[PDB]
């Protein structure tokens, strides 16, 4: 059918506002919901309907900040919330000291890049505190942790320190050789890429690592022309009218914006089949409360809808921007950041 | 103790235990986004939780509040970090935080933070006695639990347990075939152990791929593990592969096969064979045939590859 | 559903 435009203007904006307590276990990932909601407003150019001013005032009271002594540098970036209970502060003051107050690698991540969004400067990102909370996070094989008290570790988080790195503009957040060992590690026996070595490859760390390489301009430099095609036909053979994330199992809306951004990077999401891809996804469209599934005839969500939409906007679909394969963000957004980036270059 | 659900349930704010405590409450500014609605014994729970937190408690009372919290949102990894902060203060009894969690990730499969706890408490004990045969049962409301699979992975790898895993994945392979997972365990226990090498290992495993691919001919994983563990030696050092794969196009034809044959053709090309022009036809025709009868869907793909295949041995 | 985090 059509894509219900509007509808899913109206749900992002609900997202922003209020949610059911049955969605009481994303509390410490709601950052990542305010971007999947604004990204994905920005996406279908409505920014207009959110008060930027406000939002951007919230993200910057969930920066953890150095205390004075700056003791806590190994533990700076961004909270999910407040759900620790710390003194609301728009990054205006100096850091409170607080023993388990700390970032979180995908909410320094998605925090900087809804600041973006919403066309904020960074200026008030302590960029030297992040990236040595950053470098922290690292582990010996080149991966990554999510928060310096620990946690496990995959190629989601090696595509969230890539994805801070550059946006800050400054690589010296990780060791980008050990990161690189990483991803090559982790190619699986079938050419997919998998969330670490020996683990079954999956569409979400394929794009994972592959972006992550793009995002460090070094794609054709890791990975041999032979290996690279080796890598695409895995890639291509997800699709099943939608894509599903592994060999036989079941499409999921998402995918065809993992997958699909994967394809794009690997220069032929052009030789796959649109239509079959297009109508999946629509079908998966809740044409009543707007938003997408991960399958037909299933409730809606905010990353469902997010992705859903980018993996309309890969095949550009009318009325959606083009969105940025490698950082998730629309182009608009990853431009403006060119422009950023060389206003500090001065 | 006291269940959240319990008849006789009590807040914390009306508790005699916690009456020196001050609650503190958490606050999203002025303008709150993506704010989420909480109940009375919730935000009770936690406003207690933030206390202790904020004040570092090593308390038994806390150790307490945290099953709650846990309860309320085994999302929350701080609360499961300073649950393990408190283990290790109160010096509880790990045997049974094993059995905890156990429970745990039984109701909530797929979250990140139990499993991230229960490798913890294994490295901890030093003990994966019974963690194969739980991963099993979780595998069994789910033979594709990613979480499960990678924890199964790392206590084998850790502990050096490979003994009886080919086995396990023989078993599963036979309840589902198609079941990409298990294939993929099947190449994590061989090539840490024998590895590939072993041109009688080898040979047992083409046999054996060749076998369950027989039984369900379309079935990209046992196609993926057959391609994976030859084409890095070299497909067309294979010569009695290629017949054989000709052979059963007739009854167990599928794309996989023809991609197969296309990719055995292009490593002969690549390595200057005899006939370069008849070779480059036989691949060529087989793009086709899947770009317009076969792999349909793939048509602009398989066109693409024939073109790239053209322009590289002409 | 699907947890990413
Ligand atoms: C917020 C944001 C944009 C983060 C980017 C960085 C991350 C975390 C990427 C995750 C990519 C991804 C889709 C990982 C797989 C997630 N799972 C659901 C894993 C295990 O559960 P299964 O139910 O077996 O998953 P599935 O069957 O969907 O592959
Ligand atoms: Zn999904």
């Amino acid at each position: 059918l059509d894509f219900l435009r509007d509808r899913h203007v109206r749900f992002f904006q609900r997202c922003l506002q209020v949610l059911p307590e049955r969605y009481s276990s994303l509390e410490t990932s709601r950052l990542t919901i305010a971007f999947f909601a604004l990204s994905g407003l920005d996406m279908l150019d409505s920014l207009d309907v959110v008060n930027k001013d406000d939002i951007i005032e919230w993200i910057y009271s969930l920066q953890v900040l150095p205390t004075e002594d700056r003791s806590n540098l190994d533990r700076c970036g961004f909270r999910g919330s407040s759900y620790l209970g710390i003194p609301f502060n728009p990054s205006k003051n100096p850091g409170t000291a607080h023993p388990y107050d700390s970032g979180h690698i995908a909410m320094t991540y998605t925090g900087l890049s809804c600041l973006i969004i919403l066309g904020d400067d960074l200026s008030r990102v302590d960029k030297e505190a992040c990236l040595a909370g950053l470098r922290a996070l690292q582990l010996e094989d080149g991966s990554f942790c999510a928060v310096p008290e620990g946690s496990e570790n995959d190629m989601r988080f090696v595509y969230c320190a890539s994805c801070i790195c550059y946006m800050l503009n400054n690589w010296s957040g990780m060791d980008m050789k050990k990161a690189i060992s990483y991803i090559r590690r982790s190619m699986s026996y079938d050419n997919g890429l998998a969330q670490g070595a020996g683990l079954e490859s999956h569409g979400g760390s394929t794009f994972c690592g592959i972006a992550s390489l793009c995002l460090m301009g070094k794609l054709e430099e890791v990975f041999s022309e032979k290996e690279l095609n080796r890598i695409k036909r895995w890639c291509i053979m997800r699709q099943q009218n939608g894509y599903h994330g592994r060999p036989n199992k079941p499409v999921d809306t998402c995918y065809s914006f993992w997958v699909g951004a994967t394809l794009k990077l690997l220069k032929i999401f052009q030789y796959t089949n649109f239509e079959k891809n297009r109508n999946y996804i629509l079908s998966t469209q809740d044409r009543l409360v707007g938003g997408f599934a991960k399958w037909p005839d299933s409730h809606p969500d905010a990353l469902h809808a997010y992705f859903g939409i980018c993996g309309l906007s890969l095949m550009e679909e009318s009325g959606i921007c083009k969105v940025h394969p490698a950082l998730n963000v629309s182009t608009r957004t990853s431009e403006r950041l060119r422009d950023l980036h060389q206003s500090w270059k001065t | 103790f006291l269940s959240l659900d319990s008849p006789t349930y009590v807040l914390y704010r009306d508790r005699a235990e916690w009456a020196d405590i001050d609650p503190v409450p958490q606050n999203d500014g002025p303008s709150p986004v993506v704010q989420i609605i909480y109940s009375e014994k919730f935000r009770d729970v936690y406003d207690y939780f933030r206390a202790v937190l904020q004040r570092d408690e090593r308390s038994e009372r806390a150790f307490k509040l945290t099953r709650d919290a846990i309860e309320l949102n085994a999302a929350n990894y701080t609360v499961w970090h300073f649950r393990r902060v408190l283990l290790r203060s109160l010096q509880k009894d790990l045997q049974e935080e094993m059995n905890y969690i156990i429970a745990i990730i039984e109701e909530q499969p797929k979250n990140y933070q139990v499993w991230h706890h229960r490798r913890v408490l294994v490295e901890w004990l030093k003990d994966p006695s019974q963690e194969l045969e739980f991963i099993a049962d979780i595998l069994n409301q789910d033979a594709k639990n990613y979480h499960a699979w990678q924890h199964r992975q790392w206590v084998i790898q850790e502990f050096r347990l490979w003994d009886n895993e080919l086995q396990y994945v023989d078993q599963l392979l036979k309840e589902d075939v198609r079941n990409n997972s298990v294939w993929n365990q099947r190449h994590f226990v061989i090539s840490n152990t024998t590895g590939y090498s072993d041109r009688a290992v080898l040979e047992r495993e083409v046999q054996y791929t060749l076998e369950m691919i027989k039984l369900v001919p379309h079935n990209e994983s046992a196609w993926n593990y057959l391609k994976g563990i030859l084409q890095d030696r070299g497909l067309s050092r294979y010569p009695n592969l290629l017949n054989q794969l000709l052979d059963l196009q007739p009854s167990h034809s599928s794309p996989y096969l023809i991609a197969f044959l296309v990719d055995i053709y292009e490593d002969m090309l690549e390595n200057q064979c005899d006939n370069k022009e008849d070779i480059l036809n036989k691949a060529l025709e087989l793009c086709e045939i899947l770009a317009k009868e076969k792999d349909t869907i793939r048509k602009e793909y398989w066109r693409y590859i024939g073109r790239s295949l053209q322009s590289k041995h002409s | 559903r699907c947890v990413l985090l």
